[PDB]
């Protein structure tokens, strides 16, 4: 858990690249599970659920992850995993779990996962 | 009562009206600030397409520090353009943000018009 | 010297009222990649807003104009040059020029109007 | 006023260059009639009435005067002239007195003089 | 066939882009065109203008209605999974290249995107 | 041909994957993608994030690297004016489908579209 928010966190871009499903994928690879895929980072529960997670609620751990749903501009969703202070997708995001503001502004549905 | 002021009091509210649970444009008290028509188009955009460029409109990024933010909104004198009054604003300590804020007087009040980037044209 | 290509510009630009975005001339005043984006979409739309990019109307009375520009002291945003100019002596027109080798080059011009 | 329609289409571009209002009065002027000179197409009515120009209602003439009122993107308003085939303002018109899209679509009020 | 649901939708939309209807602001326009792509356009029509200045279908501020109606060349369908993409041209001179989107979705072709050529902006 | 230009282009993309260096940030892409697109593209990820927030040049916020590099096909390009549209289809489960426009300068990408519905 803690050692694949440690590998997100050294492992950002410095602004997204349209990857933060893969890049946090590739953080809980390298904290011992892989993950059945999904194209769009919004779809990616079940493979979460699957893999051994449980829905949290409340303050956030270090390595907990978030799955986000669409929001104007970004179809997709967006998901990215708590390091202890900054949510980290395919970049590290300084403002909270929302990566912009098309989605603080219109405030799409969440998440969050923990094992 | 200056359009300097109108420009630090938006911006600090703005911060503060800025987080995951909130954000400004939802919030009523933005019609204190901007233009009428302008909150109507903004509220357009971002329910469509989005943010005019990805970016937020008012800040001009997409991601920030908020407490950094909010610590060093640094704003310069206007530039008096006819009777629009053009407040350069800088965000940050470490390599800040430039926007150029547009007020224009609506009852003895500044309300925003306008919030340019320094981009080049696109 | 930014405040200088705004003017030399401007008296250039009004002085030719063939359009002059199509004549190579207007490359020693408008940085390279913001001529070829303006020829694209004058092309393709038309200049943004449906008025001139640079002096921001459909109309004016070129011989005043040419007669007051006038030019406020530039404006450092970082690497960003914003010049303010005013045309006319009757109900002036306002825009902001915005620009960046040893030469200064216009990357960009607002007019004063509310987003709407 | 023949002559003036005729002055547009000689003078036109090859595409819009945002000043239709220029193109349209220094026509009228080389028809004869310098208007009083203003800034924004949609205005350009009091400056028309002003002069010699009456409002025609009806199929249109060669140098008959529209001005349009804004549409969406385009907030000045445009002016053209009729060559007898086409309207006339800063480029030919091949396809009507609404200068594109923006102005089909929204279909805003206009006036011919 | 979609390359015939593309005649078709661009015979019909010059026909309705006049000086006093377009085609956008017809009904009609369902038949033709996604739902959400309707609205989405509207929208965009009535606040911003069309994208990027041109008409989103034709994409050209002007044309000439007789020459490009007896001009509407279509090429051979593309199959990319459930979507279909015919190219279009328009004119007898210089013709105006797009590429049209559609999706089967009761037992017609409906048009959900047309893209332009130029580079990206 | 633009489709030489198109699968040489993506399997160097891909292969890129691994590396710490974003392949956008890396000059090679120059090889492949037109100057002024690559200076776009570049400026806007540092501005905004990719349009749609989405990977620009593969659409899919995640994918199978080994799936989609073994499995890279294409059909013949359309010719529009001077424009190539090469279609292309990654991977052999539910194949991703991207148009990719080229200009001759060489050939070279100009824009890459999705399939995806405009709304």
């Amino acid at each position: 858990g803690i050692s694949a928010a440690n590998y997100a966190a050294s492992n950002i871009e410095p602004n997204s690249v349209g990857r933060c499903a893969e890049y946090v994928r590739k953080a809980i690879e390298w904290g011992g599970i892989s993950l059945q895929r999904t194209r769009s980072a919004k779809d990616y529960g079940p493979s979460l659920l699957a893999a051994g997670f449980h829905e949290a609620i409340g303050s956030p751990m270090k390595g907990d992850v978030i799955v986000i749903q669409p929001a104007p501009g970004h179809p997709h969703g967006h998901m990215a995993i708590y390091d202890g202070s900054h949510w980290i997708s395919d970049f590290k995001q300084l403002h909270g779990f929302y990566p912009g503001p098309a989605y603080r502004s219109a405030k799409p549905a969440y998440k969050t996962y923990r094992y | 009562n200056s359009p300097e002021a109108a420009a630090i009091s938006f911006y600090t509210w703005f911060i503060q009206h800025d987080s995951d649970q909130t954000y400004p444009l939802s919030e009523p008290d933005i019609e204190r600030y901007v233009a009428t028509d302008t909150v109507g188009r903004l509220r357009n955009d971002y329910a469509h397409a989005g943010p005019p460029n990805g970016v937020d409109y008012f800040l001009k990024v997409q991601d920030y520090d908020s407490r950094d933010w909010l610590a060093h909104i640094q704003v310069q004198r206007a530039l008096m353009l006819g009777d629009v009054a053009v407040v350069p604003v800088s965000f940050g300590s470490q390599d800040p943000v430039h926007v150029l804020v547009f007020l224009k007087r609506v009852d003895a009040t500044w309300k925003i018009i306008k919030i340019d980037d320094t981009w080049e044209y696109r």
